Parts: structure tokens; C-alpha cells; sequence
DNA sequence: ATATATGTGTATATATACACACAT
DNA sequence: TGTGTGTATATATACACATATATA
């Protein structure tokens, strides 16, 4: 029942559904216009999002674009999102040469697309039986051949694809932010869930194409490398753009985050109150 | 320390009659002429006055609305802002006259992104349909740089649709077509049956129509089989938060309807298929009626056409038929006035450039010699003579490379086709030139 | 569908330690040359570009700022208004380089009006300290219109007191006197012990101390009779607002003191009359240290002098005098430079006056025949190809006002004004020209 | 007890107290250092009244700002305003040439001052001793001068200012509201206790000297008359600077408002929800 | 062992008036 | 009797960053 949620026709069924979170009003302007209607949905946030490194499971929900976020999504602090099946049987794919090991009830990319292994069985492809205790995973979480079947879920949105401004501030605020508070489930940088909407910074117009640099340091990489490039600076998500939003939305470029070994090191440096543990991060 | 009794009837015959009077005309009912509430020609002043360097640039909302302020702009910048996004977009605009990048809104969203954000610039129908923008009237204050009015081609005020509240009188016209408007005043100008301009919205695909001064505007709905039924298009009031939330909440939970939402970049899509609880019934006339009253398809809109004439002070007309057919008495009295300016200008013009040429001509030869002078004796010389004082100042202008060849030729060839200008604006008449001046609007 | 992969290692090291250094070195942390941060120079430039049309016209701080988005400053506007408004302050700024018109703010209540009433303009301060702009280095990117950082004669970042946050780095400066802080400019050029500029906060009556390389600054308090006192001043960093609320009305609530207001023109005047509750001890050290402690009339501060030097990095000092040793030394190389473009524009000036005097008088006598002659071939002709072939279009380009006598001679005298210049210019070095510069700022 | 009230020091004792009516904040930050210090208050408004005509007293007293008035000056809605003490006595003088009826305890103006008859009796000037023969208690209490006394009064400010900007929206809908608003208590209006600072709109130097106009109307009716000037004008009173709003308030040009006889009338046709009085008003 | 504040930055919201034709 | 439109008046609120005093 939240006010600014803009719904999607198949949010809380099964579905790959979107959550399409910005950072502000202006931005989710043009996206109930050219968005898939069937899985896709959105929330604008209100600027910065608050830092929620080290807090308990009650101030966090009291912001107001923390509990409104936990509330669309379905997720809930403290609670584990996803419910995994078994894992007793093994196969093998062969896909582009390398060894997937895979179970019977898993996820598969192809080319970017998400099929269950469960209804793969039914042709033969390459499937070869192998013995238990191939636990492989990182082997097959690189490019995410292997997501556990979810048993059961609690999540409205099977996607939560961050977008915001593409600007320092929200690429290096709001971002690794609303990274650190979805970090509060290690499960959503698992199966890739928490992805990021890559938006242009900057659209030069070399010829009479538009060249699109999505970051402000790979446009200062090619800018003497250009010709008579006259480029129009992107601040704002979706009030700087007009048909490159449709184009942005309808032909995404998303970045699935994946979280290291030593992930709670890295937020804690970056998000944290010892304020020398990040003097001795920017000095390098 | 000073006491002063001050009846409470001055101050309501005084002060309250002023405010009262200031809204009224200079804040929301707009000018028949021009088209424009006394915001809006401040804002397309000073997007015109950016645009000065380059045409094409787009400059940021936040520039443009800002620093109106010297063009006599006595409000917050912020009103001019909210002022400039509300004309420069295309869903509620005929004949925009800004042309601008970023969200300016959608009918789905009729609220434009923060200024931070958007650019604008003046449109091309600006320069297509609003000419003699240096003949158009100066108004009587001197903070006020932007003119009385500007001076367009077909009412403008008829074509984008204006709605403005005052303390006394308020003024609601609704958009009309640019090509009925364009007939329209075409046909006027001759002297003819002036066929009344028909009212069409923009980015709207619906059914407008009238009865008696009321209109109709109507949506679409398709039953797709049995019970499902596409909303094809709602009302042009409506958004899409204050149509989910009043007519399609308030149907979903009561035990009607299930909807979803299909509103695709046509326009609006709401799918609805009802349930078991409905009245619907299988008469075609009584069915037709249930589905355009309960999912308010219908609005009804009633034009109240009051508008600022050429004289400042309001007035309220029964029909656009008579506003068209005042506007363009209005406007041939200035085109008129342009006929005159342009003569006068043109036969100036000349008269300098054939000062000009007998200067070459005769310099060259060697008659008038300006070897070994000072500045006094040469604008003592050329002054006594004739045809010269009045153009004094031309002795200098032409500068040294004038005194060549290749140059002669030129400054001749200025003089004698100068007369070509001005003997065509001997004769062309008022019906002509702005017949002409219509034939471009496309 | 592009999904690709991204790890959180390779996203807190790209575009976590992107805007790390940018609220860093792009924000706060004022440069130590030109002392202003990123949108204070904005900020300037487009006042500067206003005030050259008229430096004397005062502009709504909505126009001081708006404009600053083409100037390559995007970063919304109304921060832009904000730190306008408090750059042109006298109760807050021990040296301002904004003159305001309006309600800026005063010591009692520390806020600006809206920027809907407020205009700003350059103040003579800002052009009595600031220059050789049109020397200063340019950005690195090309949207960055204003330049790299304006080159002022002494270091404004310790004359007003900057307090700048940022993610890892934070600087606090302490405002410091001007006539301390040029002194130790000059004893810096001429080299020998340099005295620390002292502390001295605008508007204030009341105390400083150093001690142990802190700053403590106490108010006075005097008493009128047994049971009566005066609070002549407060600490700086109080307002009314924040003193009534959060030391005195503690008191009053706590049945102590009763207090009068006398915050008039003298700043704060709290007069207080002491209750039989609150201990009076006759000891004069017991007492000053129970008024001074309960009354919050002493305030300790510290300095963390954190800037960027001249090659955009973060340095940090000790002493409050290093940064002028270092500014001063920075500086001399920016008046050098001066120095050498102003002797090759001279020179360059000189030798195009020197070659329109000679161009004059041959075409006078008749050596160049501009006359019968076309100007194509008149360009290939003597004008090129001779001593004045570098500026042959110039000597074309000349006008009329020349071939006589009366400027003829005014043509050679430029002519052997601008060599004069240029032997100033040649004859002169950068200690004896800052140290002119810095005798005009009285 | 508001946030945004600075009180004078002799608000709750009986003295020339005065509450000063700005429309917004920014029109109060100089009003702090130039005030009496003693006899002085200040409370901002924030925009336009609430049109208070016609409404309901549980009504009037819902919108922020008129219930914040009520509660600062000590007025009370419903109940009349400070009472009177008996009369009926006559001590006629020949102040300013003309006899002047006055009962035996009002309140004189000597020239822009109060003095009442209690403290006349000392200064030994003429007293003229007149039986209840007149009854023209209006000609008297139509001026400022010759008013009744006060026996009790629940009112913390002795005086209520209403320091609007003088531009039209400030005169015309704001000014002649806050005067709706306090009609509701007429014996305000008999005392002479509401007034109008006026407040230049238009500050215009000619060579060295400032020329103040509080009106358009005023500035518009000397244009023509004045050399070559440089217009400032003030859209508000937080654009003047500290000397022009000190000698504003230390030397205040008052509008003292005295309501007449059928007050009511003329504010149904301004106030009124009835736009047919406006049009016929205007159109004249 | 916490609280506060200081100044650039990220987004946003609210109450109020005015009128006249639809929808109750 | 009640929202509703568009130009005006005035104002407010959450979040991030660090570090050096006041407080617990
Ligand atoms: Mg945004
Ligand atoms: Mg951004
Ligand atoms: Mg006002
Ligand atoms: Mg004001």
C-alpha cells in the first residue's frame, strides 16, 4: 500500500519480476511509460540513502525509504529471504567447453536468460551422471550456471535492479549504500538479484550517432580519442533524457553484484565509524 | 512616532481593489492578442533573449526562469519556473512555443521533473508563427523590457488551452486545432463565412464534441471477449495516479472489477475484467451507459472565454468565432504598421547607401580630398555640402578597404538594389503580405 | 538483456573511491591558492561575468547562481544560493568578496532571507585582492569554464574561516585579522621571521587566548550590583536563538536567574538578576569560574588546516604559518608568468601600432594606390610581403579616421606609448611588482 | 509560548506593548536587532491567511498561524476583549482649540502619546466641569484620541501591528485578512490597537536623496515629477538593508484602523463567498 | 562512551486564495 | 457541498561526511 509504488502486473507471482528502485521522483517520470508492463515494477527513494552499517534491526526501519523498501520487496530483517531444495542428484552440461556441474533442480544462463534445469531434463542435451560431494561452487557461480530452486519465498520482486544517477553521488553514495543494506541477506548476491542499471553520464554526438559513456572516468578516457564530439552531461536519471530513457530500459546493460570472501572488511571500511581505516583507503 | 486613523473603506476601496485588479490582469487571465499570462512572455522573452548567440542551444530551466527578474519579473523565480515547464511539453500543448530536453511530463505523468534537470529553448513554431516581434507594442512601465504583447500570426491563445483563476473573473478556454484556427483566420481576413475552429486535444485519441457550448469528451473501451473489456483511453483530465486511485480503487475494493495495467506507450491501457458482481446487463444502450458513467469516461467542459484585449482591459466573448474575427482587425492594423516601418526604414536605408557609393565614386576620382586634414574640417566639409550632413557619420564607416575596387562595384550594387526592397513594399497591400505571411505556417 | 558480472571489490576501488576524491578535492577542503571551494568559484565567475556589463549593479541571488550550470557546476542550484549567501555576510565574514543588498543575516539570528529578496554583486575587496585572472590556469576539462583557481595577492583561506567535511579529510580554519595576515605576506617576500597571523572574529567584542596551541574565546560579563550583571558578550559560536534555548532558559526553568533582553545594536545585552538558589561565593576566582562555566561564556576551539595545493592535492599543515610561506612562494612564479605574457603583448602591441603608422603614412603619399585596384591583389600587393606583412588585414581593416592629420600623429604617439610600456615591463621583476600589489590593500 | 515569537521583556506588565505581524521569517531577522527591547514583539506568518469569514471558531482555530495569534497576544475567540470601567462623568478641555468631551478616565493624545485624565489632574490645566446633558459618544470615539479605559485585560500585548511587505499581495490579500481575522474583536478597533506599519514597496534615490513610496499608486502619481532615478524595488522586507528597516521600525509611520458603521457589508462583498459582489465592485 | 555542529551535496513537501461549471 | 485547475505568498524535512569539545 505504498504510495509511490508503482506495481507490476505480476508482482507476488512467479515471475521474473523487477524492482526498479531510483533516487528520487523525477527519475521514475518516463518508466510507467516505456517499462514492461508485465515484470517490471519501481519505488523512488528521497536522496541519500541512510547508512545502515552496524545498526540494529530497528533503527534501520525507520527511515522512510528503508521500511518502504523492506515492505514492497517483501523481505524481512533478520529472516533468511530465500528457502533452498535439495541437492542429492549432480549433472554435467559441457556448455562452451568448461565443466558445469549442475543438480536436478538448477538455473542455467543462456545468453543472458534464466531456464530451469528441472524441465532441461526432459531432452537429453549433455547430461552425465556424476557422484555426490562435487561441491563446486564458486566452479559454476562465475557466470551463475547454478541458482538452488527457491522452495519458498516471501518476495514480491525476484529482481531488485538498482538504478539511480550515474553521477559521484549516486554512484559512490547511493550505490554502495543500498548495497550494504541489502547485504543484510548474503542470499540476493548469490543467485544474482541485486543488480545495476547501468545509466549514460554522458551522450556525445560524434557524427549523427549518439555515443553513450556510462561513467564520467570511462568518458575522460577517450575524450581526446574523439571527433567533434559536442556531449550533453547527464545529472539526473530520467529528467535528462527523453527516448534514450525507452531505449535504456527496454535494451538494459545490468551489472549483477557479486560479494567477495571478505566482504564485511571491504563495508566496514567503507561504511564504518572509524574514519583512518578510510584515510589509508584514499591515499592509495 | 506617527497616528494615523485610516478607514477600514479606503483600505478595501484602496488596497484590495489594486490586488484585486492585478490579478485580474496581469497575473491570470491572458491576452487575446498575444496568448500569454503576464508570466509566460517574461519566460519566452528571456529564452528568446538566450537564443540570441545560438538558436538551437538548450539552456536549463533554472536559466531561464532564473534572472527574469531584470526584465521586470516582480514574483518568486520559482512560479516562472513551474510557469516555463507547464508550456515547453507536449502533452497538454496544441503549438508549443518551447522546445525542450528531459521530463517535462507525460499524460501519465502531468508533473514535470525539478528544474535542476530540464533545458528548454524557443521552439520553431515560435519563430513560424509570432513575427514583427520588434513592432509590438512598448508597455508603459520601464522595468517592463518585454513588450505589451507579442505580435503572432493566428491567436495563439485559442491553440494550447488556457485556465486562469483571479479574484473577480476567471477564463477557461479549451485547445483548439491549429489547422481549423489557421482557416479560420485565413478566411477572415478576406471577408467570408468564418468557420468556427474545432476543439482537438493534444495527444488524445478520443471523441470531442459539442452540444451547446458544453463538451464531451469521451474515452474508448473494448470488450475483448465476454468480460474483459481495454480501456483504451481515458478522459484528457485525468492522470494516471487520480485514475487508479479514483475511479479504479474504488472499483476493485467494493466487489466489481479486477484490473491491471496495459498502458503501453500509445497511451493508457487499463485492462479491467469484472467479476461475478456486476449489473451489467445484455442490452447494448443500458450497458454502454453503466460503463461510461461508473468508469468516468465522459467529461464535460465548458469553455468561459475571457481574455486581456489590445486595450488592457478584460473582456468576455460568447464564441472563439468572434474572438478570431476580432484578432484579426487587430493584427491587420499591424501589419499595417508594419508596411509603414519598413517603407521608412528602407528609404533610410538607401539614402545611406547612395551617400555611400557617391563617397567611392567621387573619392576615388580624387575630387573630395582627405589627405592632410583633421577630424573637424572633414565633418565641417562634408556637412556644407549636400546629401552628406544628414550621413555625416558615414565618413569613416566604410572603412579603408572600401576605397578599392571590387568595392565601388558592391556599394553600387547595394544602392540600386535597395530600391527593389523599397518599391516592393510601395506596393504590397495589407491582405497580401499576410496572405503570404499564412502560407508558411505548416 | 546485457547481464554482466560485477564484484564489490571492483565496485567500492572504481566508483566508491571516485566520489571519496571528488567530495574531497571537488568539494570542501578550499584551495590553499585561491581559497574558495569549487562552488564559491563558480559562484564568482558568473558574478564576475555579470559585473562586467556593470560592477556597480547589484543581481537577485537567484541570477548570481542559476547561470552557473553552463559554467560546468552541476550540481543543482540551490546549493549554489546557499553558499552564495553566506559569502556575502559581514557578521560571518572577516573579508568579504560579495557585497549584499537585503537581509543576509547578522550575529543574532545566523540566516540569510530567501533568495527571492536577496541580490549580490562583487565587492571591492574581491577586486582589490584578486588578480591576473586572465593569467590564471586553466581546468582540465573544457566545460569548466572559470578557471583552475583565481590568483589573489594574500591567502583569503585564512582571512574568513572555512569549515569543510568530507569522506576521510576534514579542515577547520579560524578566521584570522587582515592587516596580520598581509604582514606576514610581506615579511614572507622579503624574507625574515615571520609574526603568526592573529585571530580576530567579525563583530565580536571579547577575548582570544592562545594557549597550548588552542584558541579559547571568552565573552564579558560585568556587574552593576550585588545581585545585578551584565552580559556584554557571548562566544562566537552562539546566536540568540541558540543561547536563550540552551543556557539560559535551562536556568530559568531551574528557578537560578532571571534574565531581560538587551540583544540591540551592541550584540548581545542579557541583563541578570541572580536568585538566592544560585550560590554567590565572594571568592572573585570561585565566582569568574562558576559565571563563566554555567553561563557557557568560554569557548575552546582547535584548527585542522587541511587544503589542496597547487597541483590538486591534499596537503595538510601544522603551523598557522606555513601556508602563507608556501602561498607566497606558489605566487611569485604566477606574478613571473604575468610578467613574461605582459612583456610579449606589449612587444606584440607596440610592433602592430608601429606597422599602421608606417601603413598610414605610405598610403597617404601615395606609395600604396588603394584607389583603381581591387581588394583581393591590393592584399598580395605592398601590404604583404613587406615589413608590415604579419598584420597586412589590420592595415586593411583600418578605416578612415587615419589618412588625417589629426590621428595620424595620434597613431605614432600609441606607437611610442606602447614601446614605453614595454620598457616598463622589461625593467621591472616579481618581488618589486607583488609587493606594489600588496600596497594597495590599505 | 511559540517557537517563532520573540517577546518583549514588559509582554505580561502593562505598558505601550506591541506584537509585530510579519508574513514570513525572512521578514524578522532585522526585526530582532532593531526592536525596543522592552516594548516590542514578533511573530511570522507564514503566507496568506486563512480566510476567516464565515467560519466556525473550532474552525478559525485549526489553521497554525491564527491559532498561534490567538495564543500569543492572550486574545480569545468567543469571548470579548479587555472590559471597560463606568462612565458617565464629563471633564471637557480646550486641548488643540476645540472642546473635546472626555469622560472622567479615557485616554488624550498630546501629540502622539497617551495620557490619560487620572494623570492629567496633576499637570494643572483646564478643567471645565460639563453635567451628562451630551450623549455624542461618537464624537469622540471616532477619533484615536478621548477612548475608554481599561479595568482588566487578558491581552499580553497592549498594541497588535500588522508589519505586512507592501506589494500588492501583501496589501490586498494578506493585510485586509489578518483585519478579517481581528474583526471578530471590534472593541480592537474602537481603542485604535490594530495598526499597519507602513512599510515602503518602492525606495528610489535621485543624486543623494532616498525617496520612500509605500505604494504603487504613489510612485506611479510622482514618476513623472522626480529627475532621473534608479528604482529599488523591495518585493519584501527581507530585501532592505539594517538602516532602512531600523529607521522603519524606530520611526514608524502607524495606520491606525478604525472600523466604520457597516463594516459588515463591506467585508461580505470582500470576504464573502459570493463572486457576483466582487465583479460588481470592480467594474467601478 | 556518546551528542552536537559545521557546510556542500541527494531528493522531497506543505497551507493558503481565487472562481466557475460538473458531480452530488 | 466538494475536488479541481494555475499563478502567487510564506515555509519545512530526512540522509552522508569528521573531529574536537561537552556530556555520561
Ligand atoms: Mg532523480
Ligand atoms: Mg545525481
Ligand atoms: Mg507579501
Ligand atoms: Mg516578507
Amino acid at each position: 500500500k505504498v504510495h509511490k509504488h508503482i506495481k507490476a502486473n505480476l508482482c507476488g507471482k512467479d515471475a521474473d519480476t523487477t524492482l526498479f528502485l531510483t533516487e528520487g521522483d523525477s527519475a521514475i517520470g518516463y518508466l510507467i511509460d516505456v517499462r514492461d508492463k508485465e515484470l517490471h515494477g519501481g519505488y523512488p527513494l528521497r536522496g541519500k540513502v541512510l547508512n545502515s552499517w552496524g545498526m540494529s534491526y530497528a533503527d534501520m526501519l525507520k527511515n522512510k525509504e528503508l521500511f518502504d523498501i523492506c515492505a514492497i520487496t517483501g523481505l524481512v530483517l533478520g529472516e533468511k529471504a530465500f528457502e533452498e531444495k535439495e541437492d542429492g542428484e549432480w549433472f554435467t552440461f559441457e556448455l562452451n567447453g568448461d565443466t558445469i556441474i549442475v543438480n536436478e533442480n538448477d538455473e542455467v544462463q543462456i545468453n543472458g536468460k534464466w531456464i530451469t534445469v528441472g524441465e532441461l531434463r526432459k531432452n537429453l542435451m549433455k547430461f552425465v551422471k556424476i557422484d555426490s560431494s562435487s561441491v563446486d561452487m564458486k566452479k559454476y557461480k562465475l557466470q551463475n550456471n547454478v541458482r538452488r530452486s527457491i522452495k519458498s519465498s516471501s518476495m514480491n520482486y525476484a529482481n531488485v535492479a538498482i538504478m539511480t544517477d550515474a553521477d559521484h553521488d549516486g554512484l559512490g553514495s547511493i550505490y554502495p549504500s543500498l548495497l550494504g543494506f541489502f547485504s543484510n541477506w548474503p542470499e540476493l548476491f548469490e543467485q544474482g538479484r541485486i543488480r545495476f542499471v547501468k545509466t549514460p553520464v554522458i551522450i556525445a554526438q560524434v557524427g549523427k550517432k549518439q555515443e553513450w559513456f556510462y561513467t564520467v572516468a570511462e568518458y575522460e578516457s577517450a575524450k581526446d580519442a574523439l571527433p567533434k564530439h559536442s556531449i550533453r552531461y547527464i545529472k539526473g536519471l530520467g529528467s535528462l533524457e527523453k527516448s534514450e530513457y525507452r531505449e535504456m530500459i527496454q535494451n538494459p546493460v545490468y551489472d549483477v553484484v557479486k560479494l567477495p570472501e571478505n566482504w564485511k572488511e571491504l563495508f566496514e571500511m567503507l561504511m564504518g565509524d572509524n574514519a583512518d581505516l578510510r584515510k589509508e583507503w584514499m591515499s592509495q | 512616532m506617527q497616528l494615523n486613523n485610516r478607514d477600514l473603506k479606503s483600505i478595501i476601496d484602496n488596497e484590495a481593489l489594486a490586488y484585486a485588479m492585478y490579478t485580474v490582469e496581469n497575473r491570470a487571465i491572458p491576452n487575446m492578442i498575444d496568448g500569454f499570462k503576464p508570466v509566460q512572455r517574461f519566460v519566452i522573452a528571456r529564452a528568446l533573449d538566450l537564443a540570441r548567440g545560438n538558436k538551437d542551444k538548450f539552456h536549463k530551466l533554472a536559466s531561464i526562469a532564473g534572472g527574469v527578474a531584470d526584465l521586470g519579473y516582480h514574483h518568486g523565480e520559482n512560479s516562472a519556473q513551474d510557469a516555463g515547464a507547464l508550456m515547453a511539453n507536449t502533452w497538454n500543448n496544441n503549438f508549443p512555443l518551447l522546445d525542450g530536453q528531459g521530463n517535462f511530463g507525460s499524460r501519465t505523468v502531468q508533473k514535470a521533473a525539478a528544474s535542476r534537470y530540464i533545458f528548454a529553448r524557443v521552439s520553431k513554431n515560435f519563430y513560424n508563427v509570432y513575427k514583427d516581434t520588434e513592432y509590438a507594442p512598448v508597455h508603459q512601465d520601464k522595468e517592463h523590457i518585454p513588450p505589451a504583447f507579442y505580435l503572432p500570426i493566428i491567436p495563439t491563445v485559442l491553440l494550447n488551452g488556457v485556465s486562469g483563476i483571479a479574484t473577480g473573473y476567471a477564463t477557461y478556454i479549451l485547445p483548439h486545432s491549429v489547422s481549423s484556427v489557421k482557416k479560420a483566420v485565413l478566411q477572415a481576413l478576406q471577408g467570408k463565412k468564418v468557420t468556427k475552429p474545432k476543439v482537438e486535444f493534444p495527444e488524445f485519441r478520443g471523441e470531442v464534441v459539442e452540444i451547446d457550448g458544453q463538451y464531451e469528451i469521451r474515452g474508448t473501451y473494448k470488450f475483448t471477449s465476454r468480460t474483459q473489456m481495454h480501456i483504451t483511453e481515458i478522459p484528457y483530465k485525468y492522470d494516471r495516479e487520480t485514475y487508479v486511485s479514483k475511479i479504479l480503487d474504488p472499483l476493485e475494493n467494493k466487489g466489481f472489477i479486477t484490473w491491471d495495467d496495459a498502458c503501453g506507450e500509445h497511451g493508457f491501457g487499463f485492462k479491467v475484467k469484472f467479476r461475478k458482481e456486476y449489473s451489467l446487463s445484455d442490452n447494448e444502450e443500458e450497458r454502454h451507459a453503466k460503463i461510461m458513467k461508473d468508469f468516468g469516461l465522459i467529461e464535460r467542459r465548458s469553455q468561459n472565454i475571457t481574455v486581456i484585449n489590445e486595450k488592457g482591459k478584460l473582456q468576455v466573448y460568447d464564441n472563439v468565432v468572434d474572438l478570431i474575427k476580432d484578432f484579426v482587425e487587430v493584427r491587420k492594423t499591424y501589419v499595417q504598421k508594419r508596411i509603414d516601418n519598413k517603407i521608412k526604414e528602407t528609404e533610410s536605408a538607401f539614402r545611406l547607401a547612395f551617400a555611400k557609393a557617391h563617397f567611392i565614386k567621387k573619392v576615388i576620382s580624387g575630387e573630395i580630398v582627405v589627405q592632410g586634414k583633421t577630424r573637424k574640417e572633414l565633418t565641417e566639409e562634408l556637412s556644407k555640402i549636400d546629401m552628406y550632413s544628414s550621413y555625416v557619420d558615414k565618413l569613416v564607416g566604410m572603412n579603408i578597404f572600401h576605397m578599392t575596387s571590387d568595392e565601388a562595384k558592391k556599394l553600387a550594387e547595394e544602392a540600386k538594389a535597395k530600391k527593389e526592397e523599397n518599391e516592393y513594399w510601395k506596393t504590397t497591400d495589407v491582405v497580401t503580405e499576410y496572405t503570404k505571411d499564412l502560407e508558411e505556417i505548416k
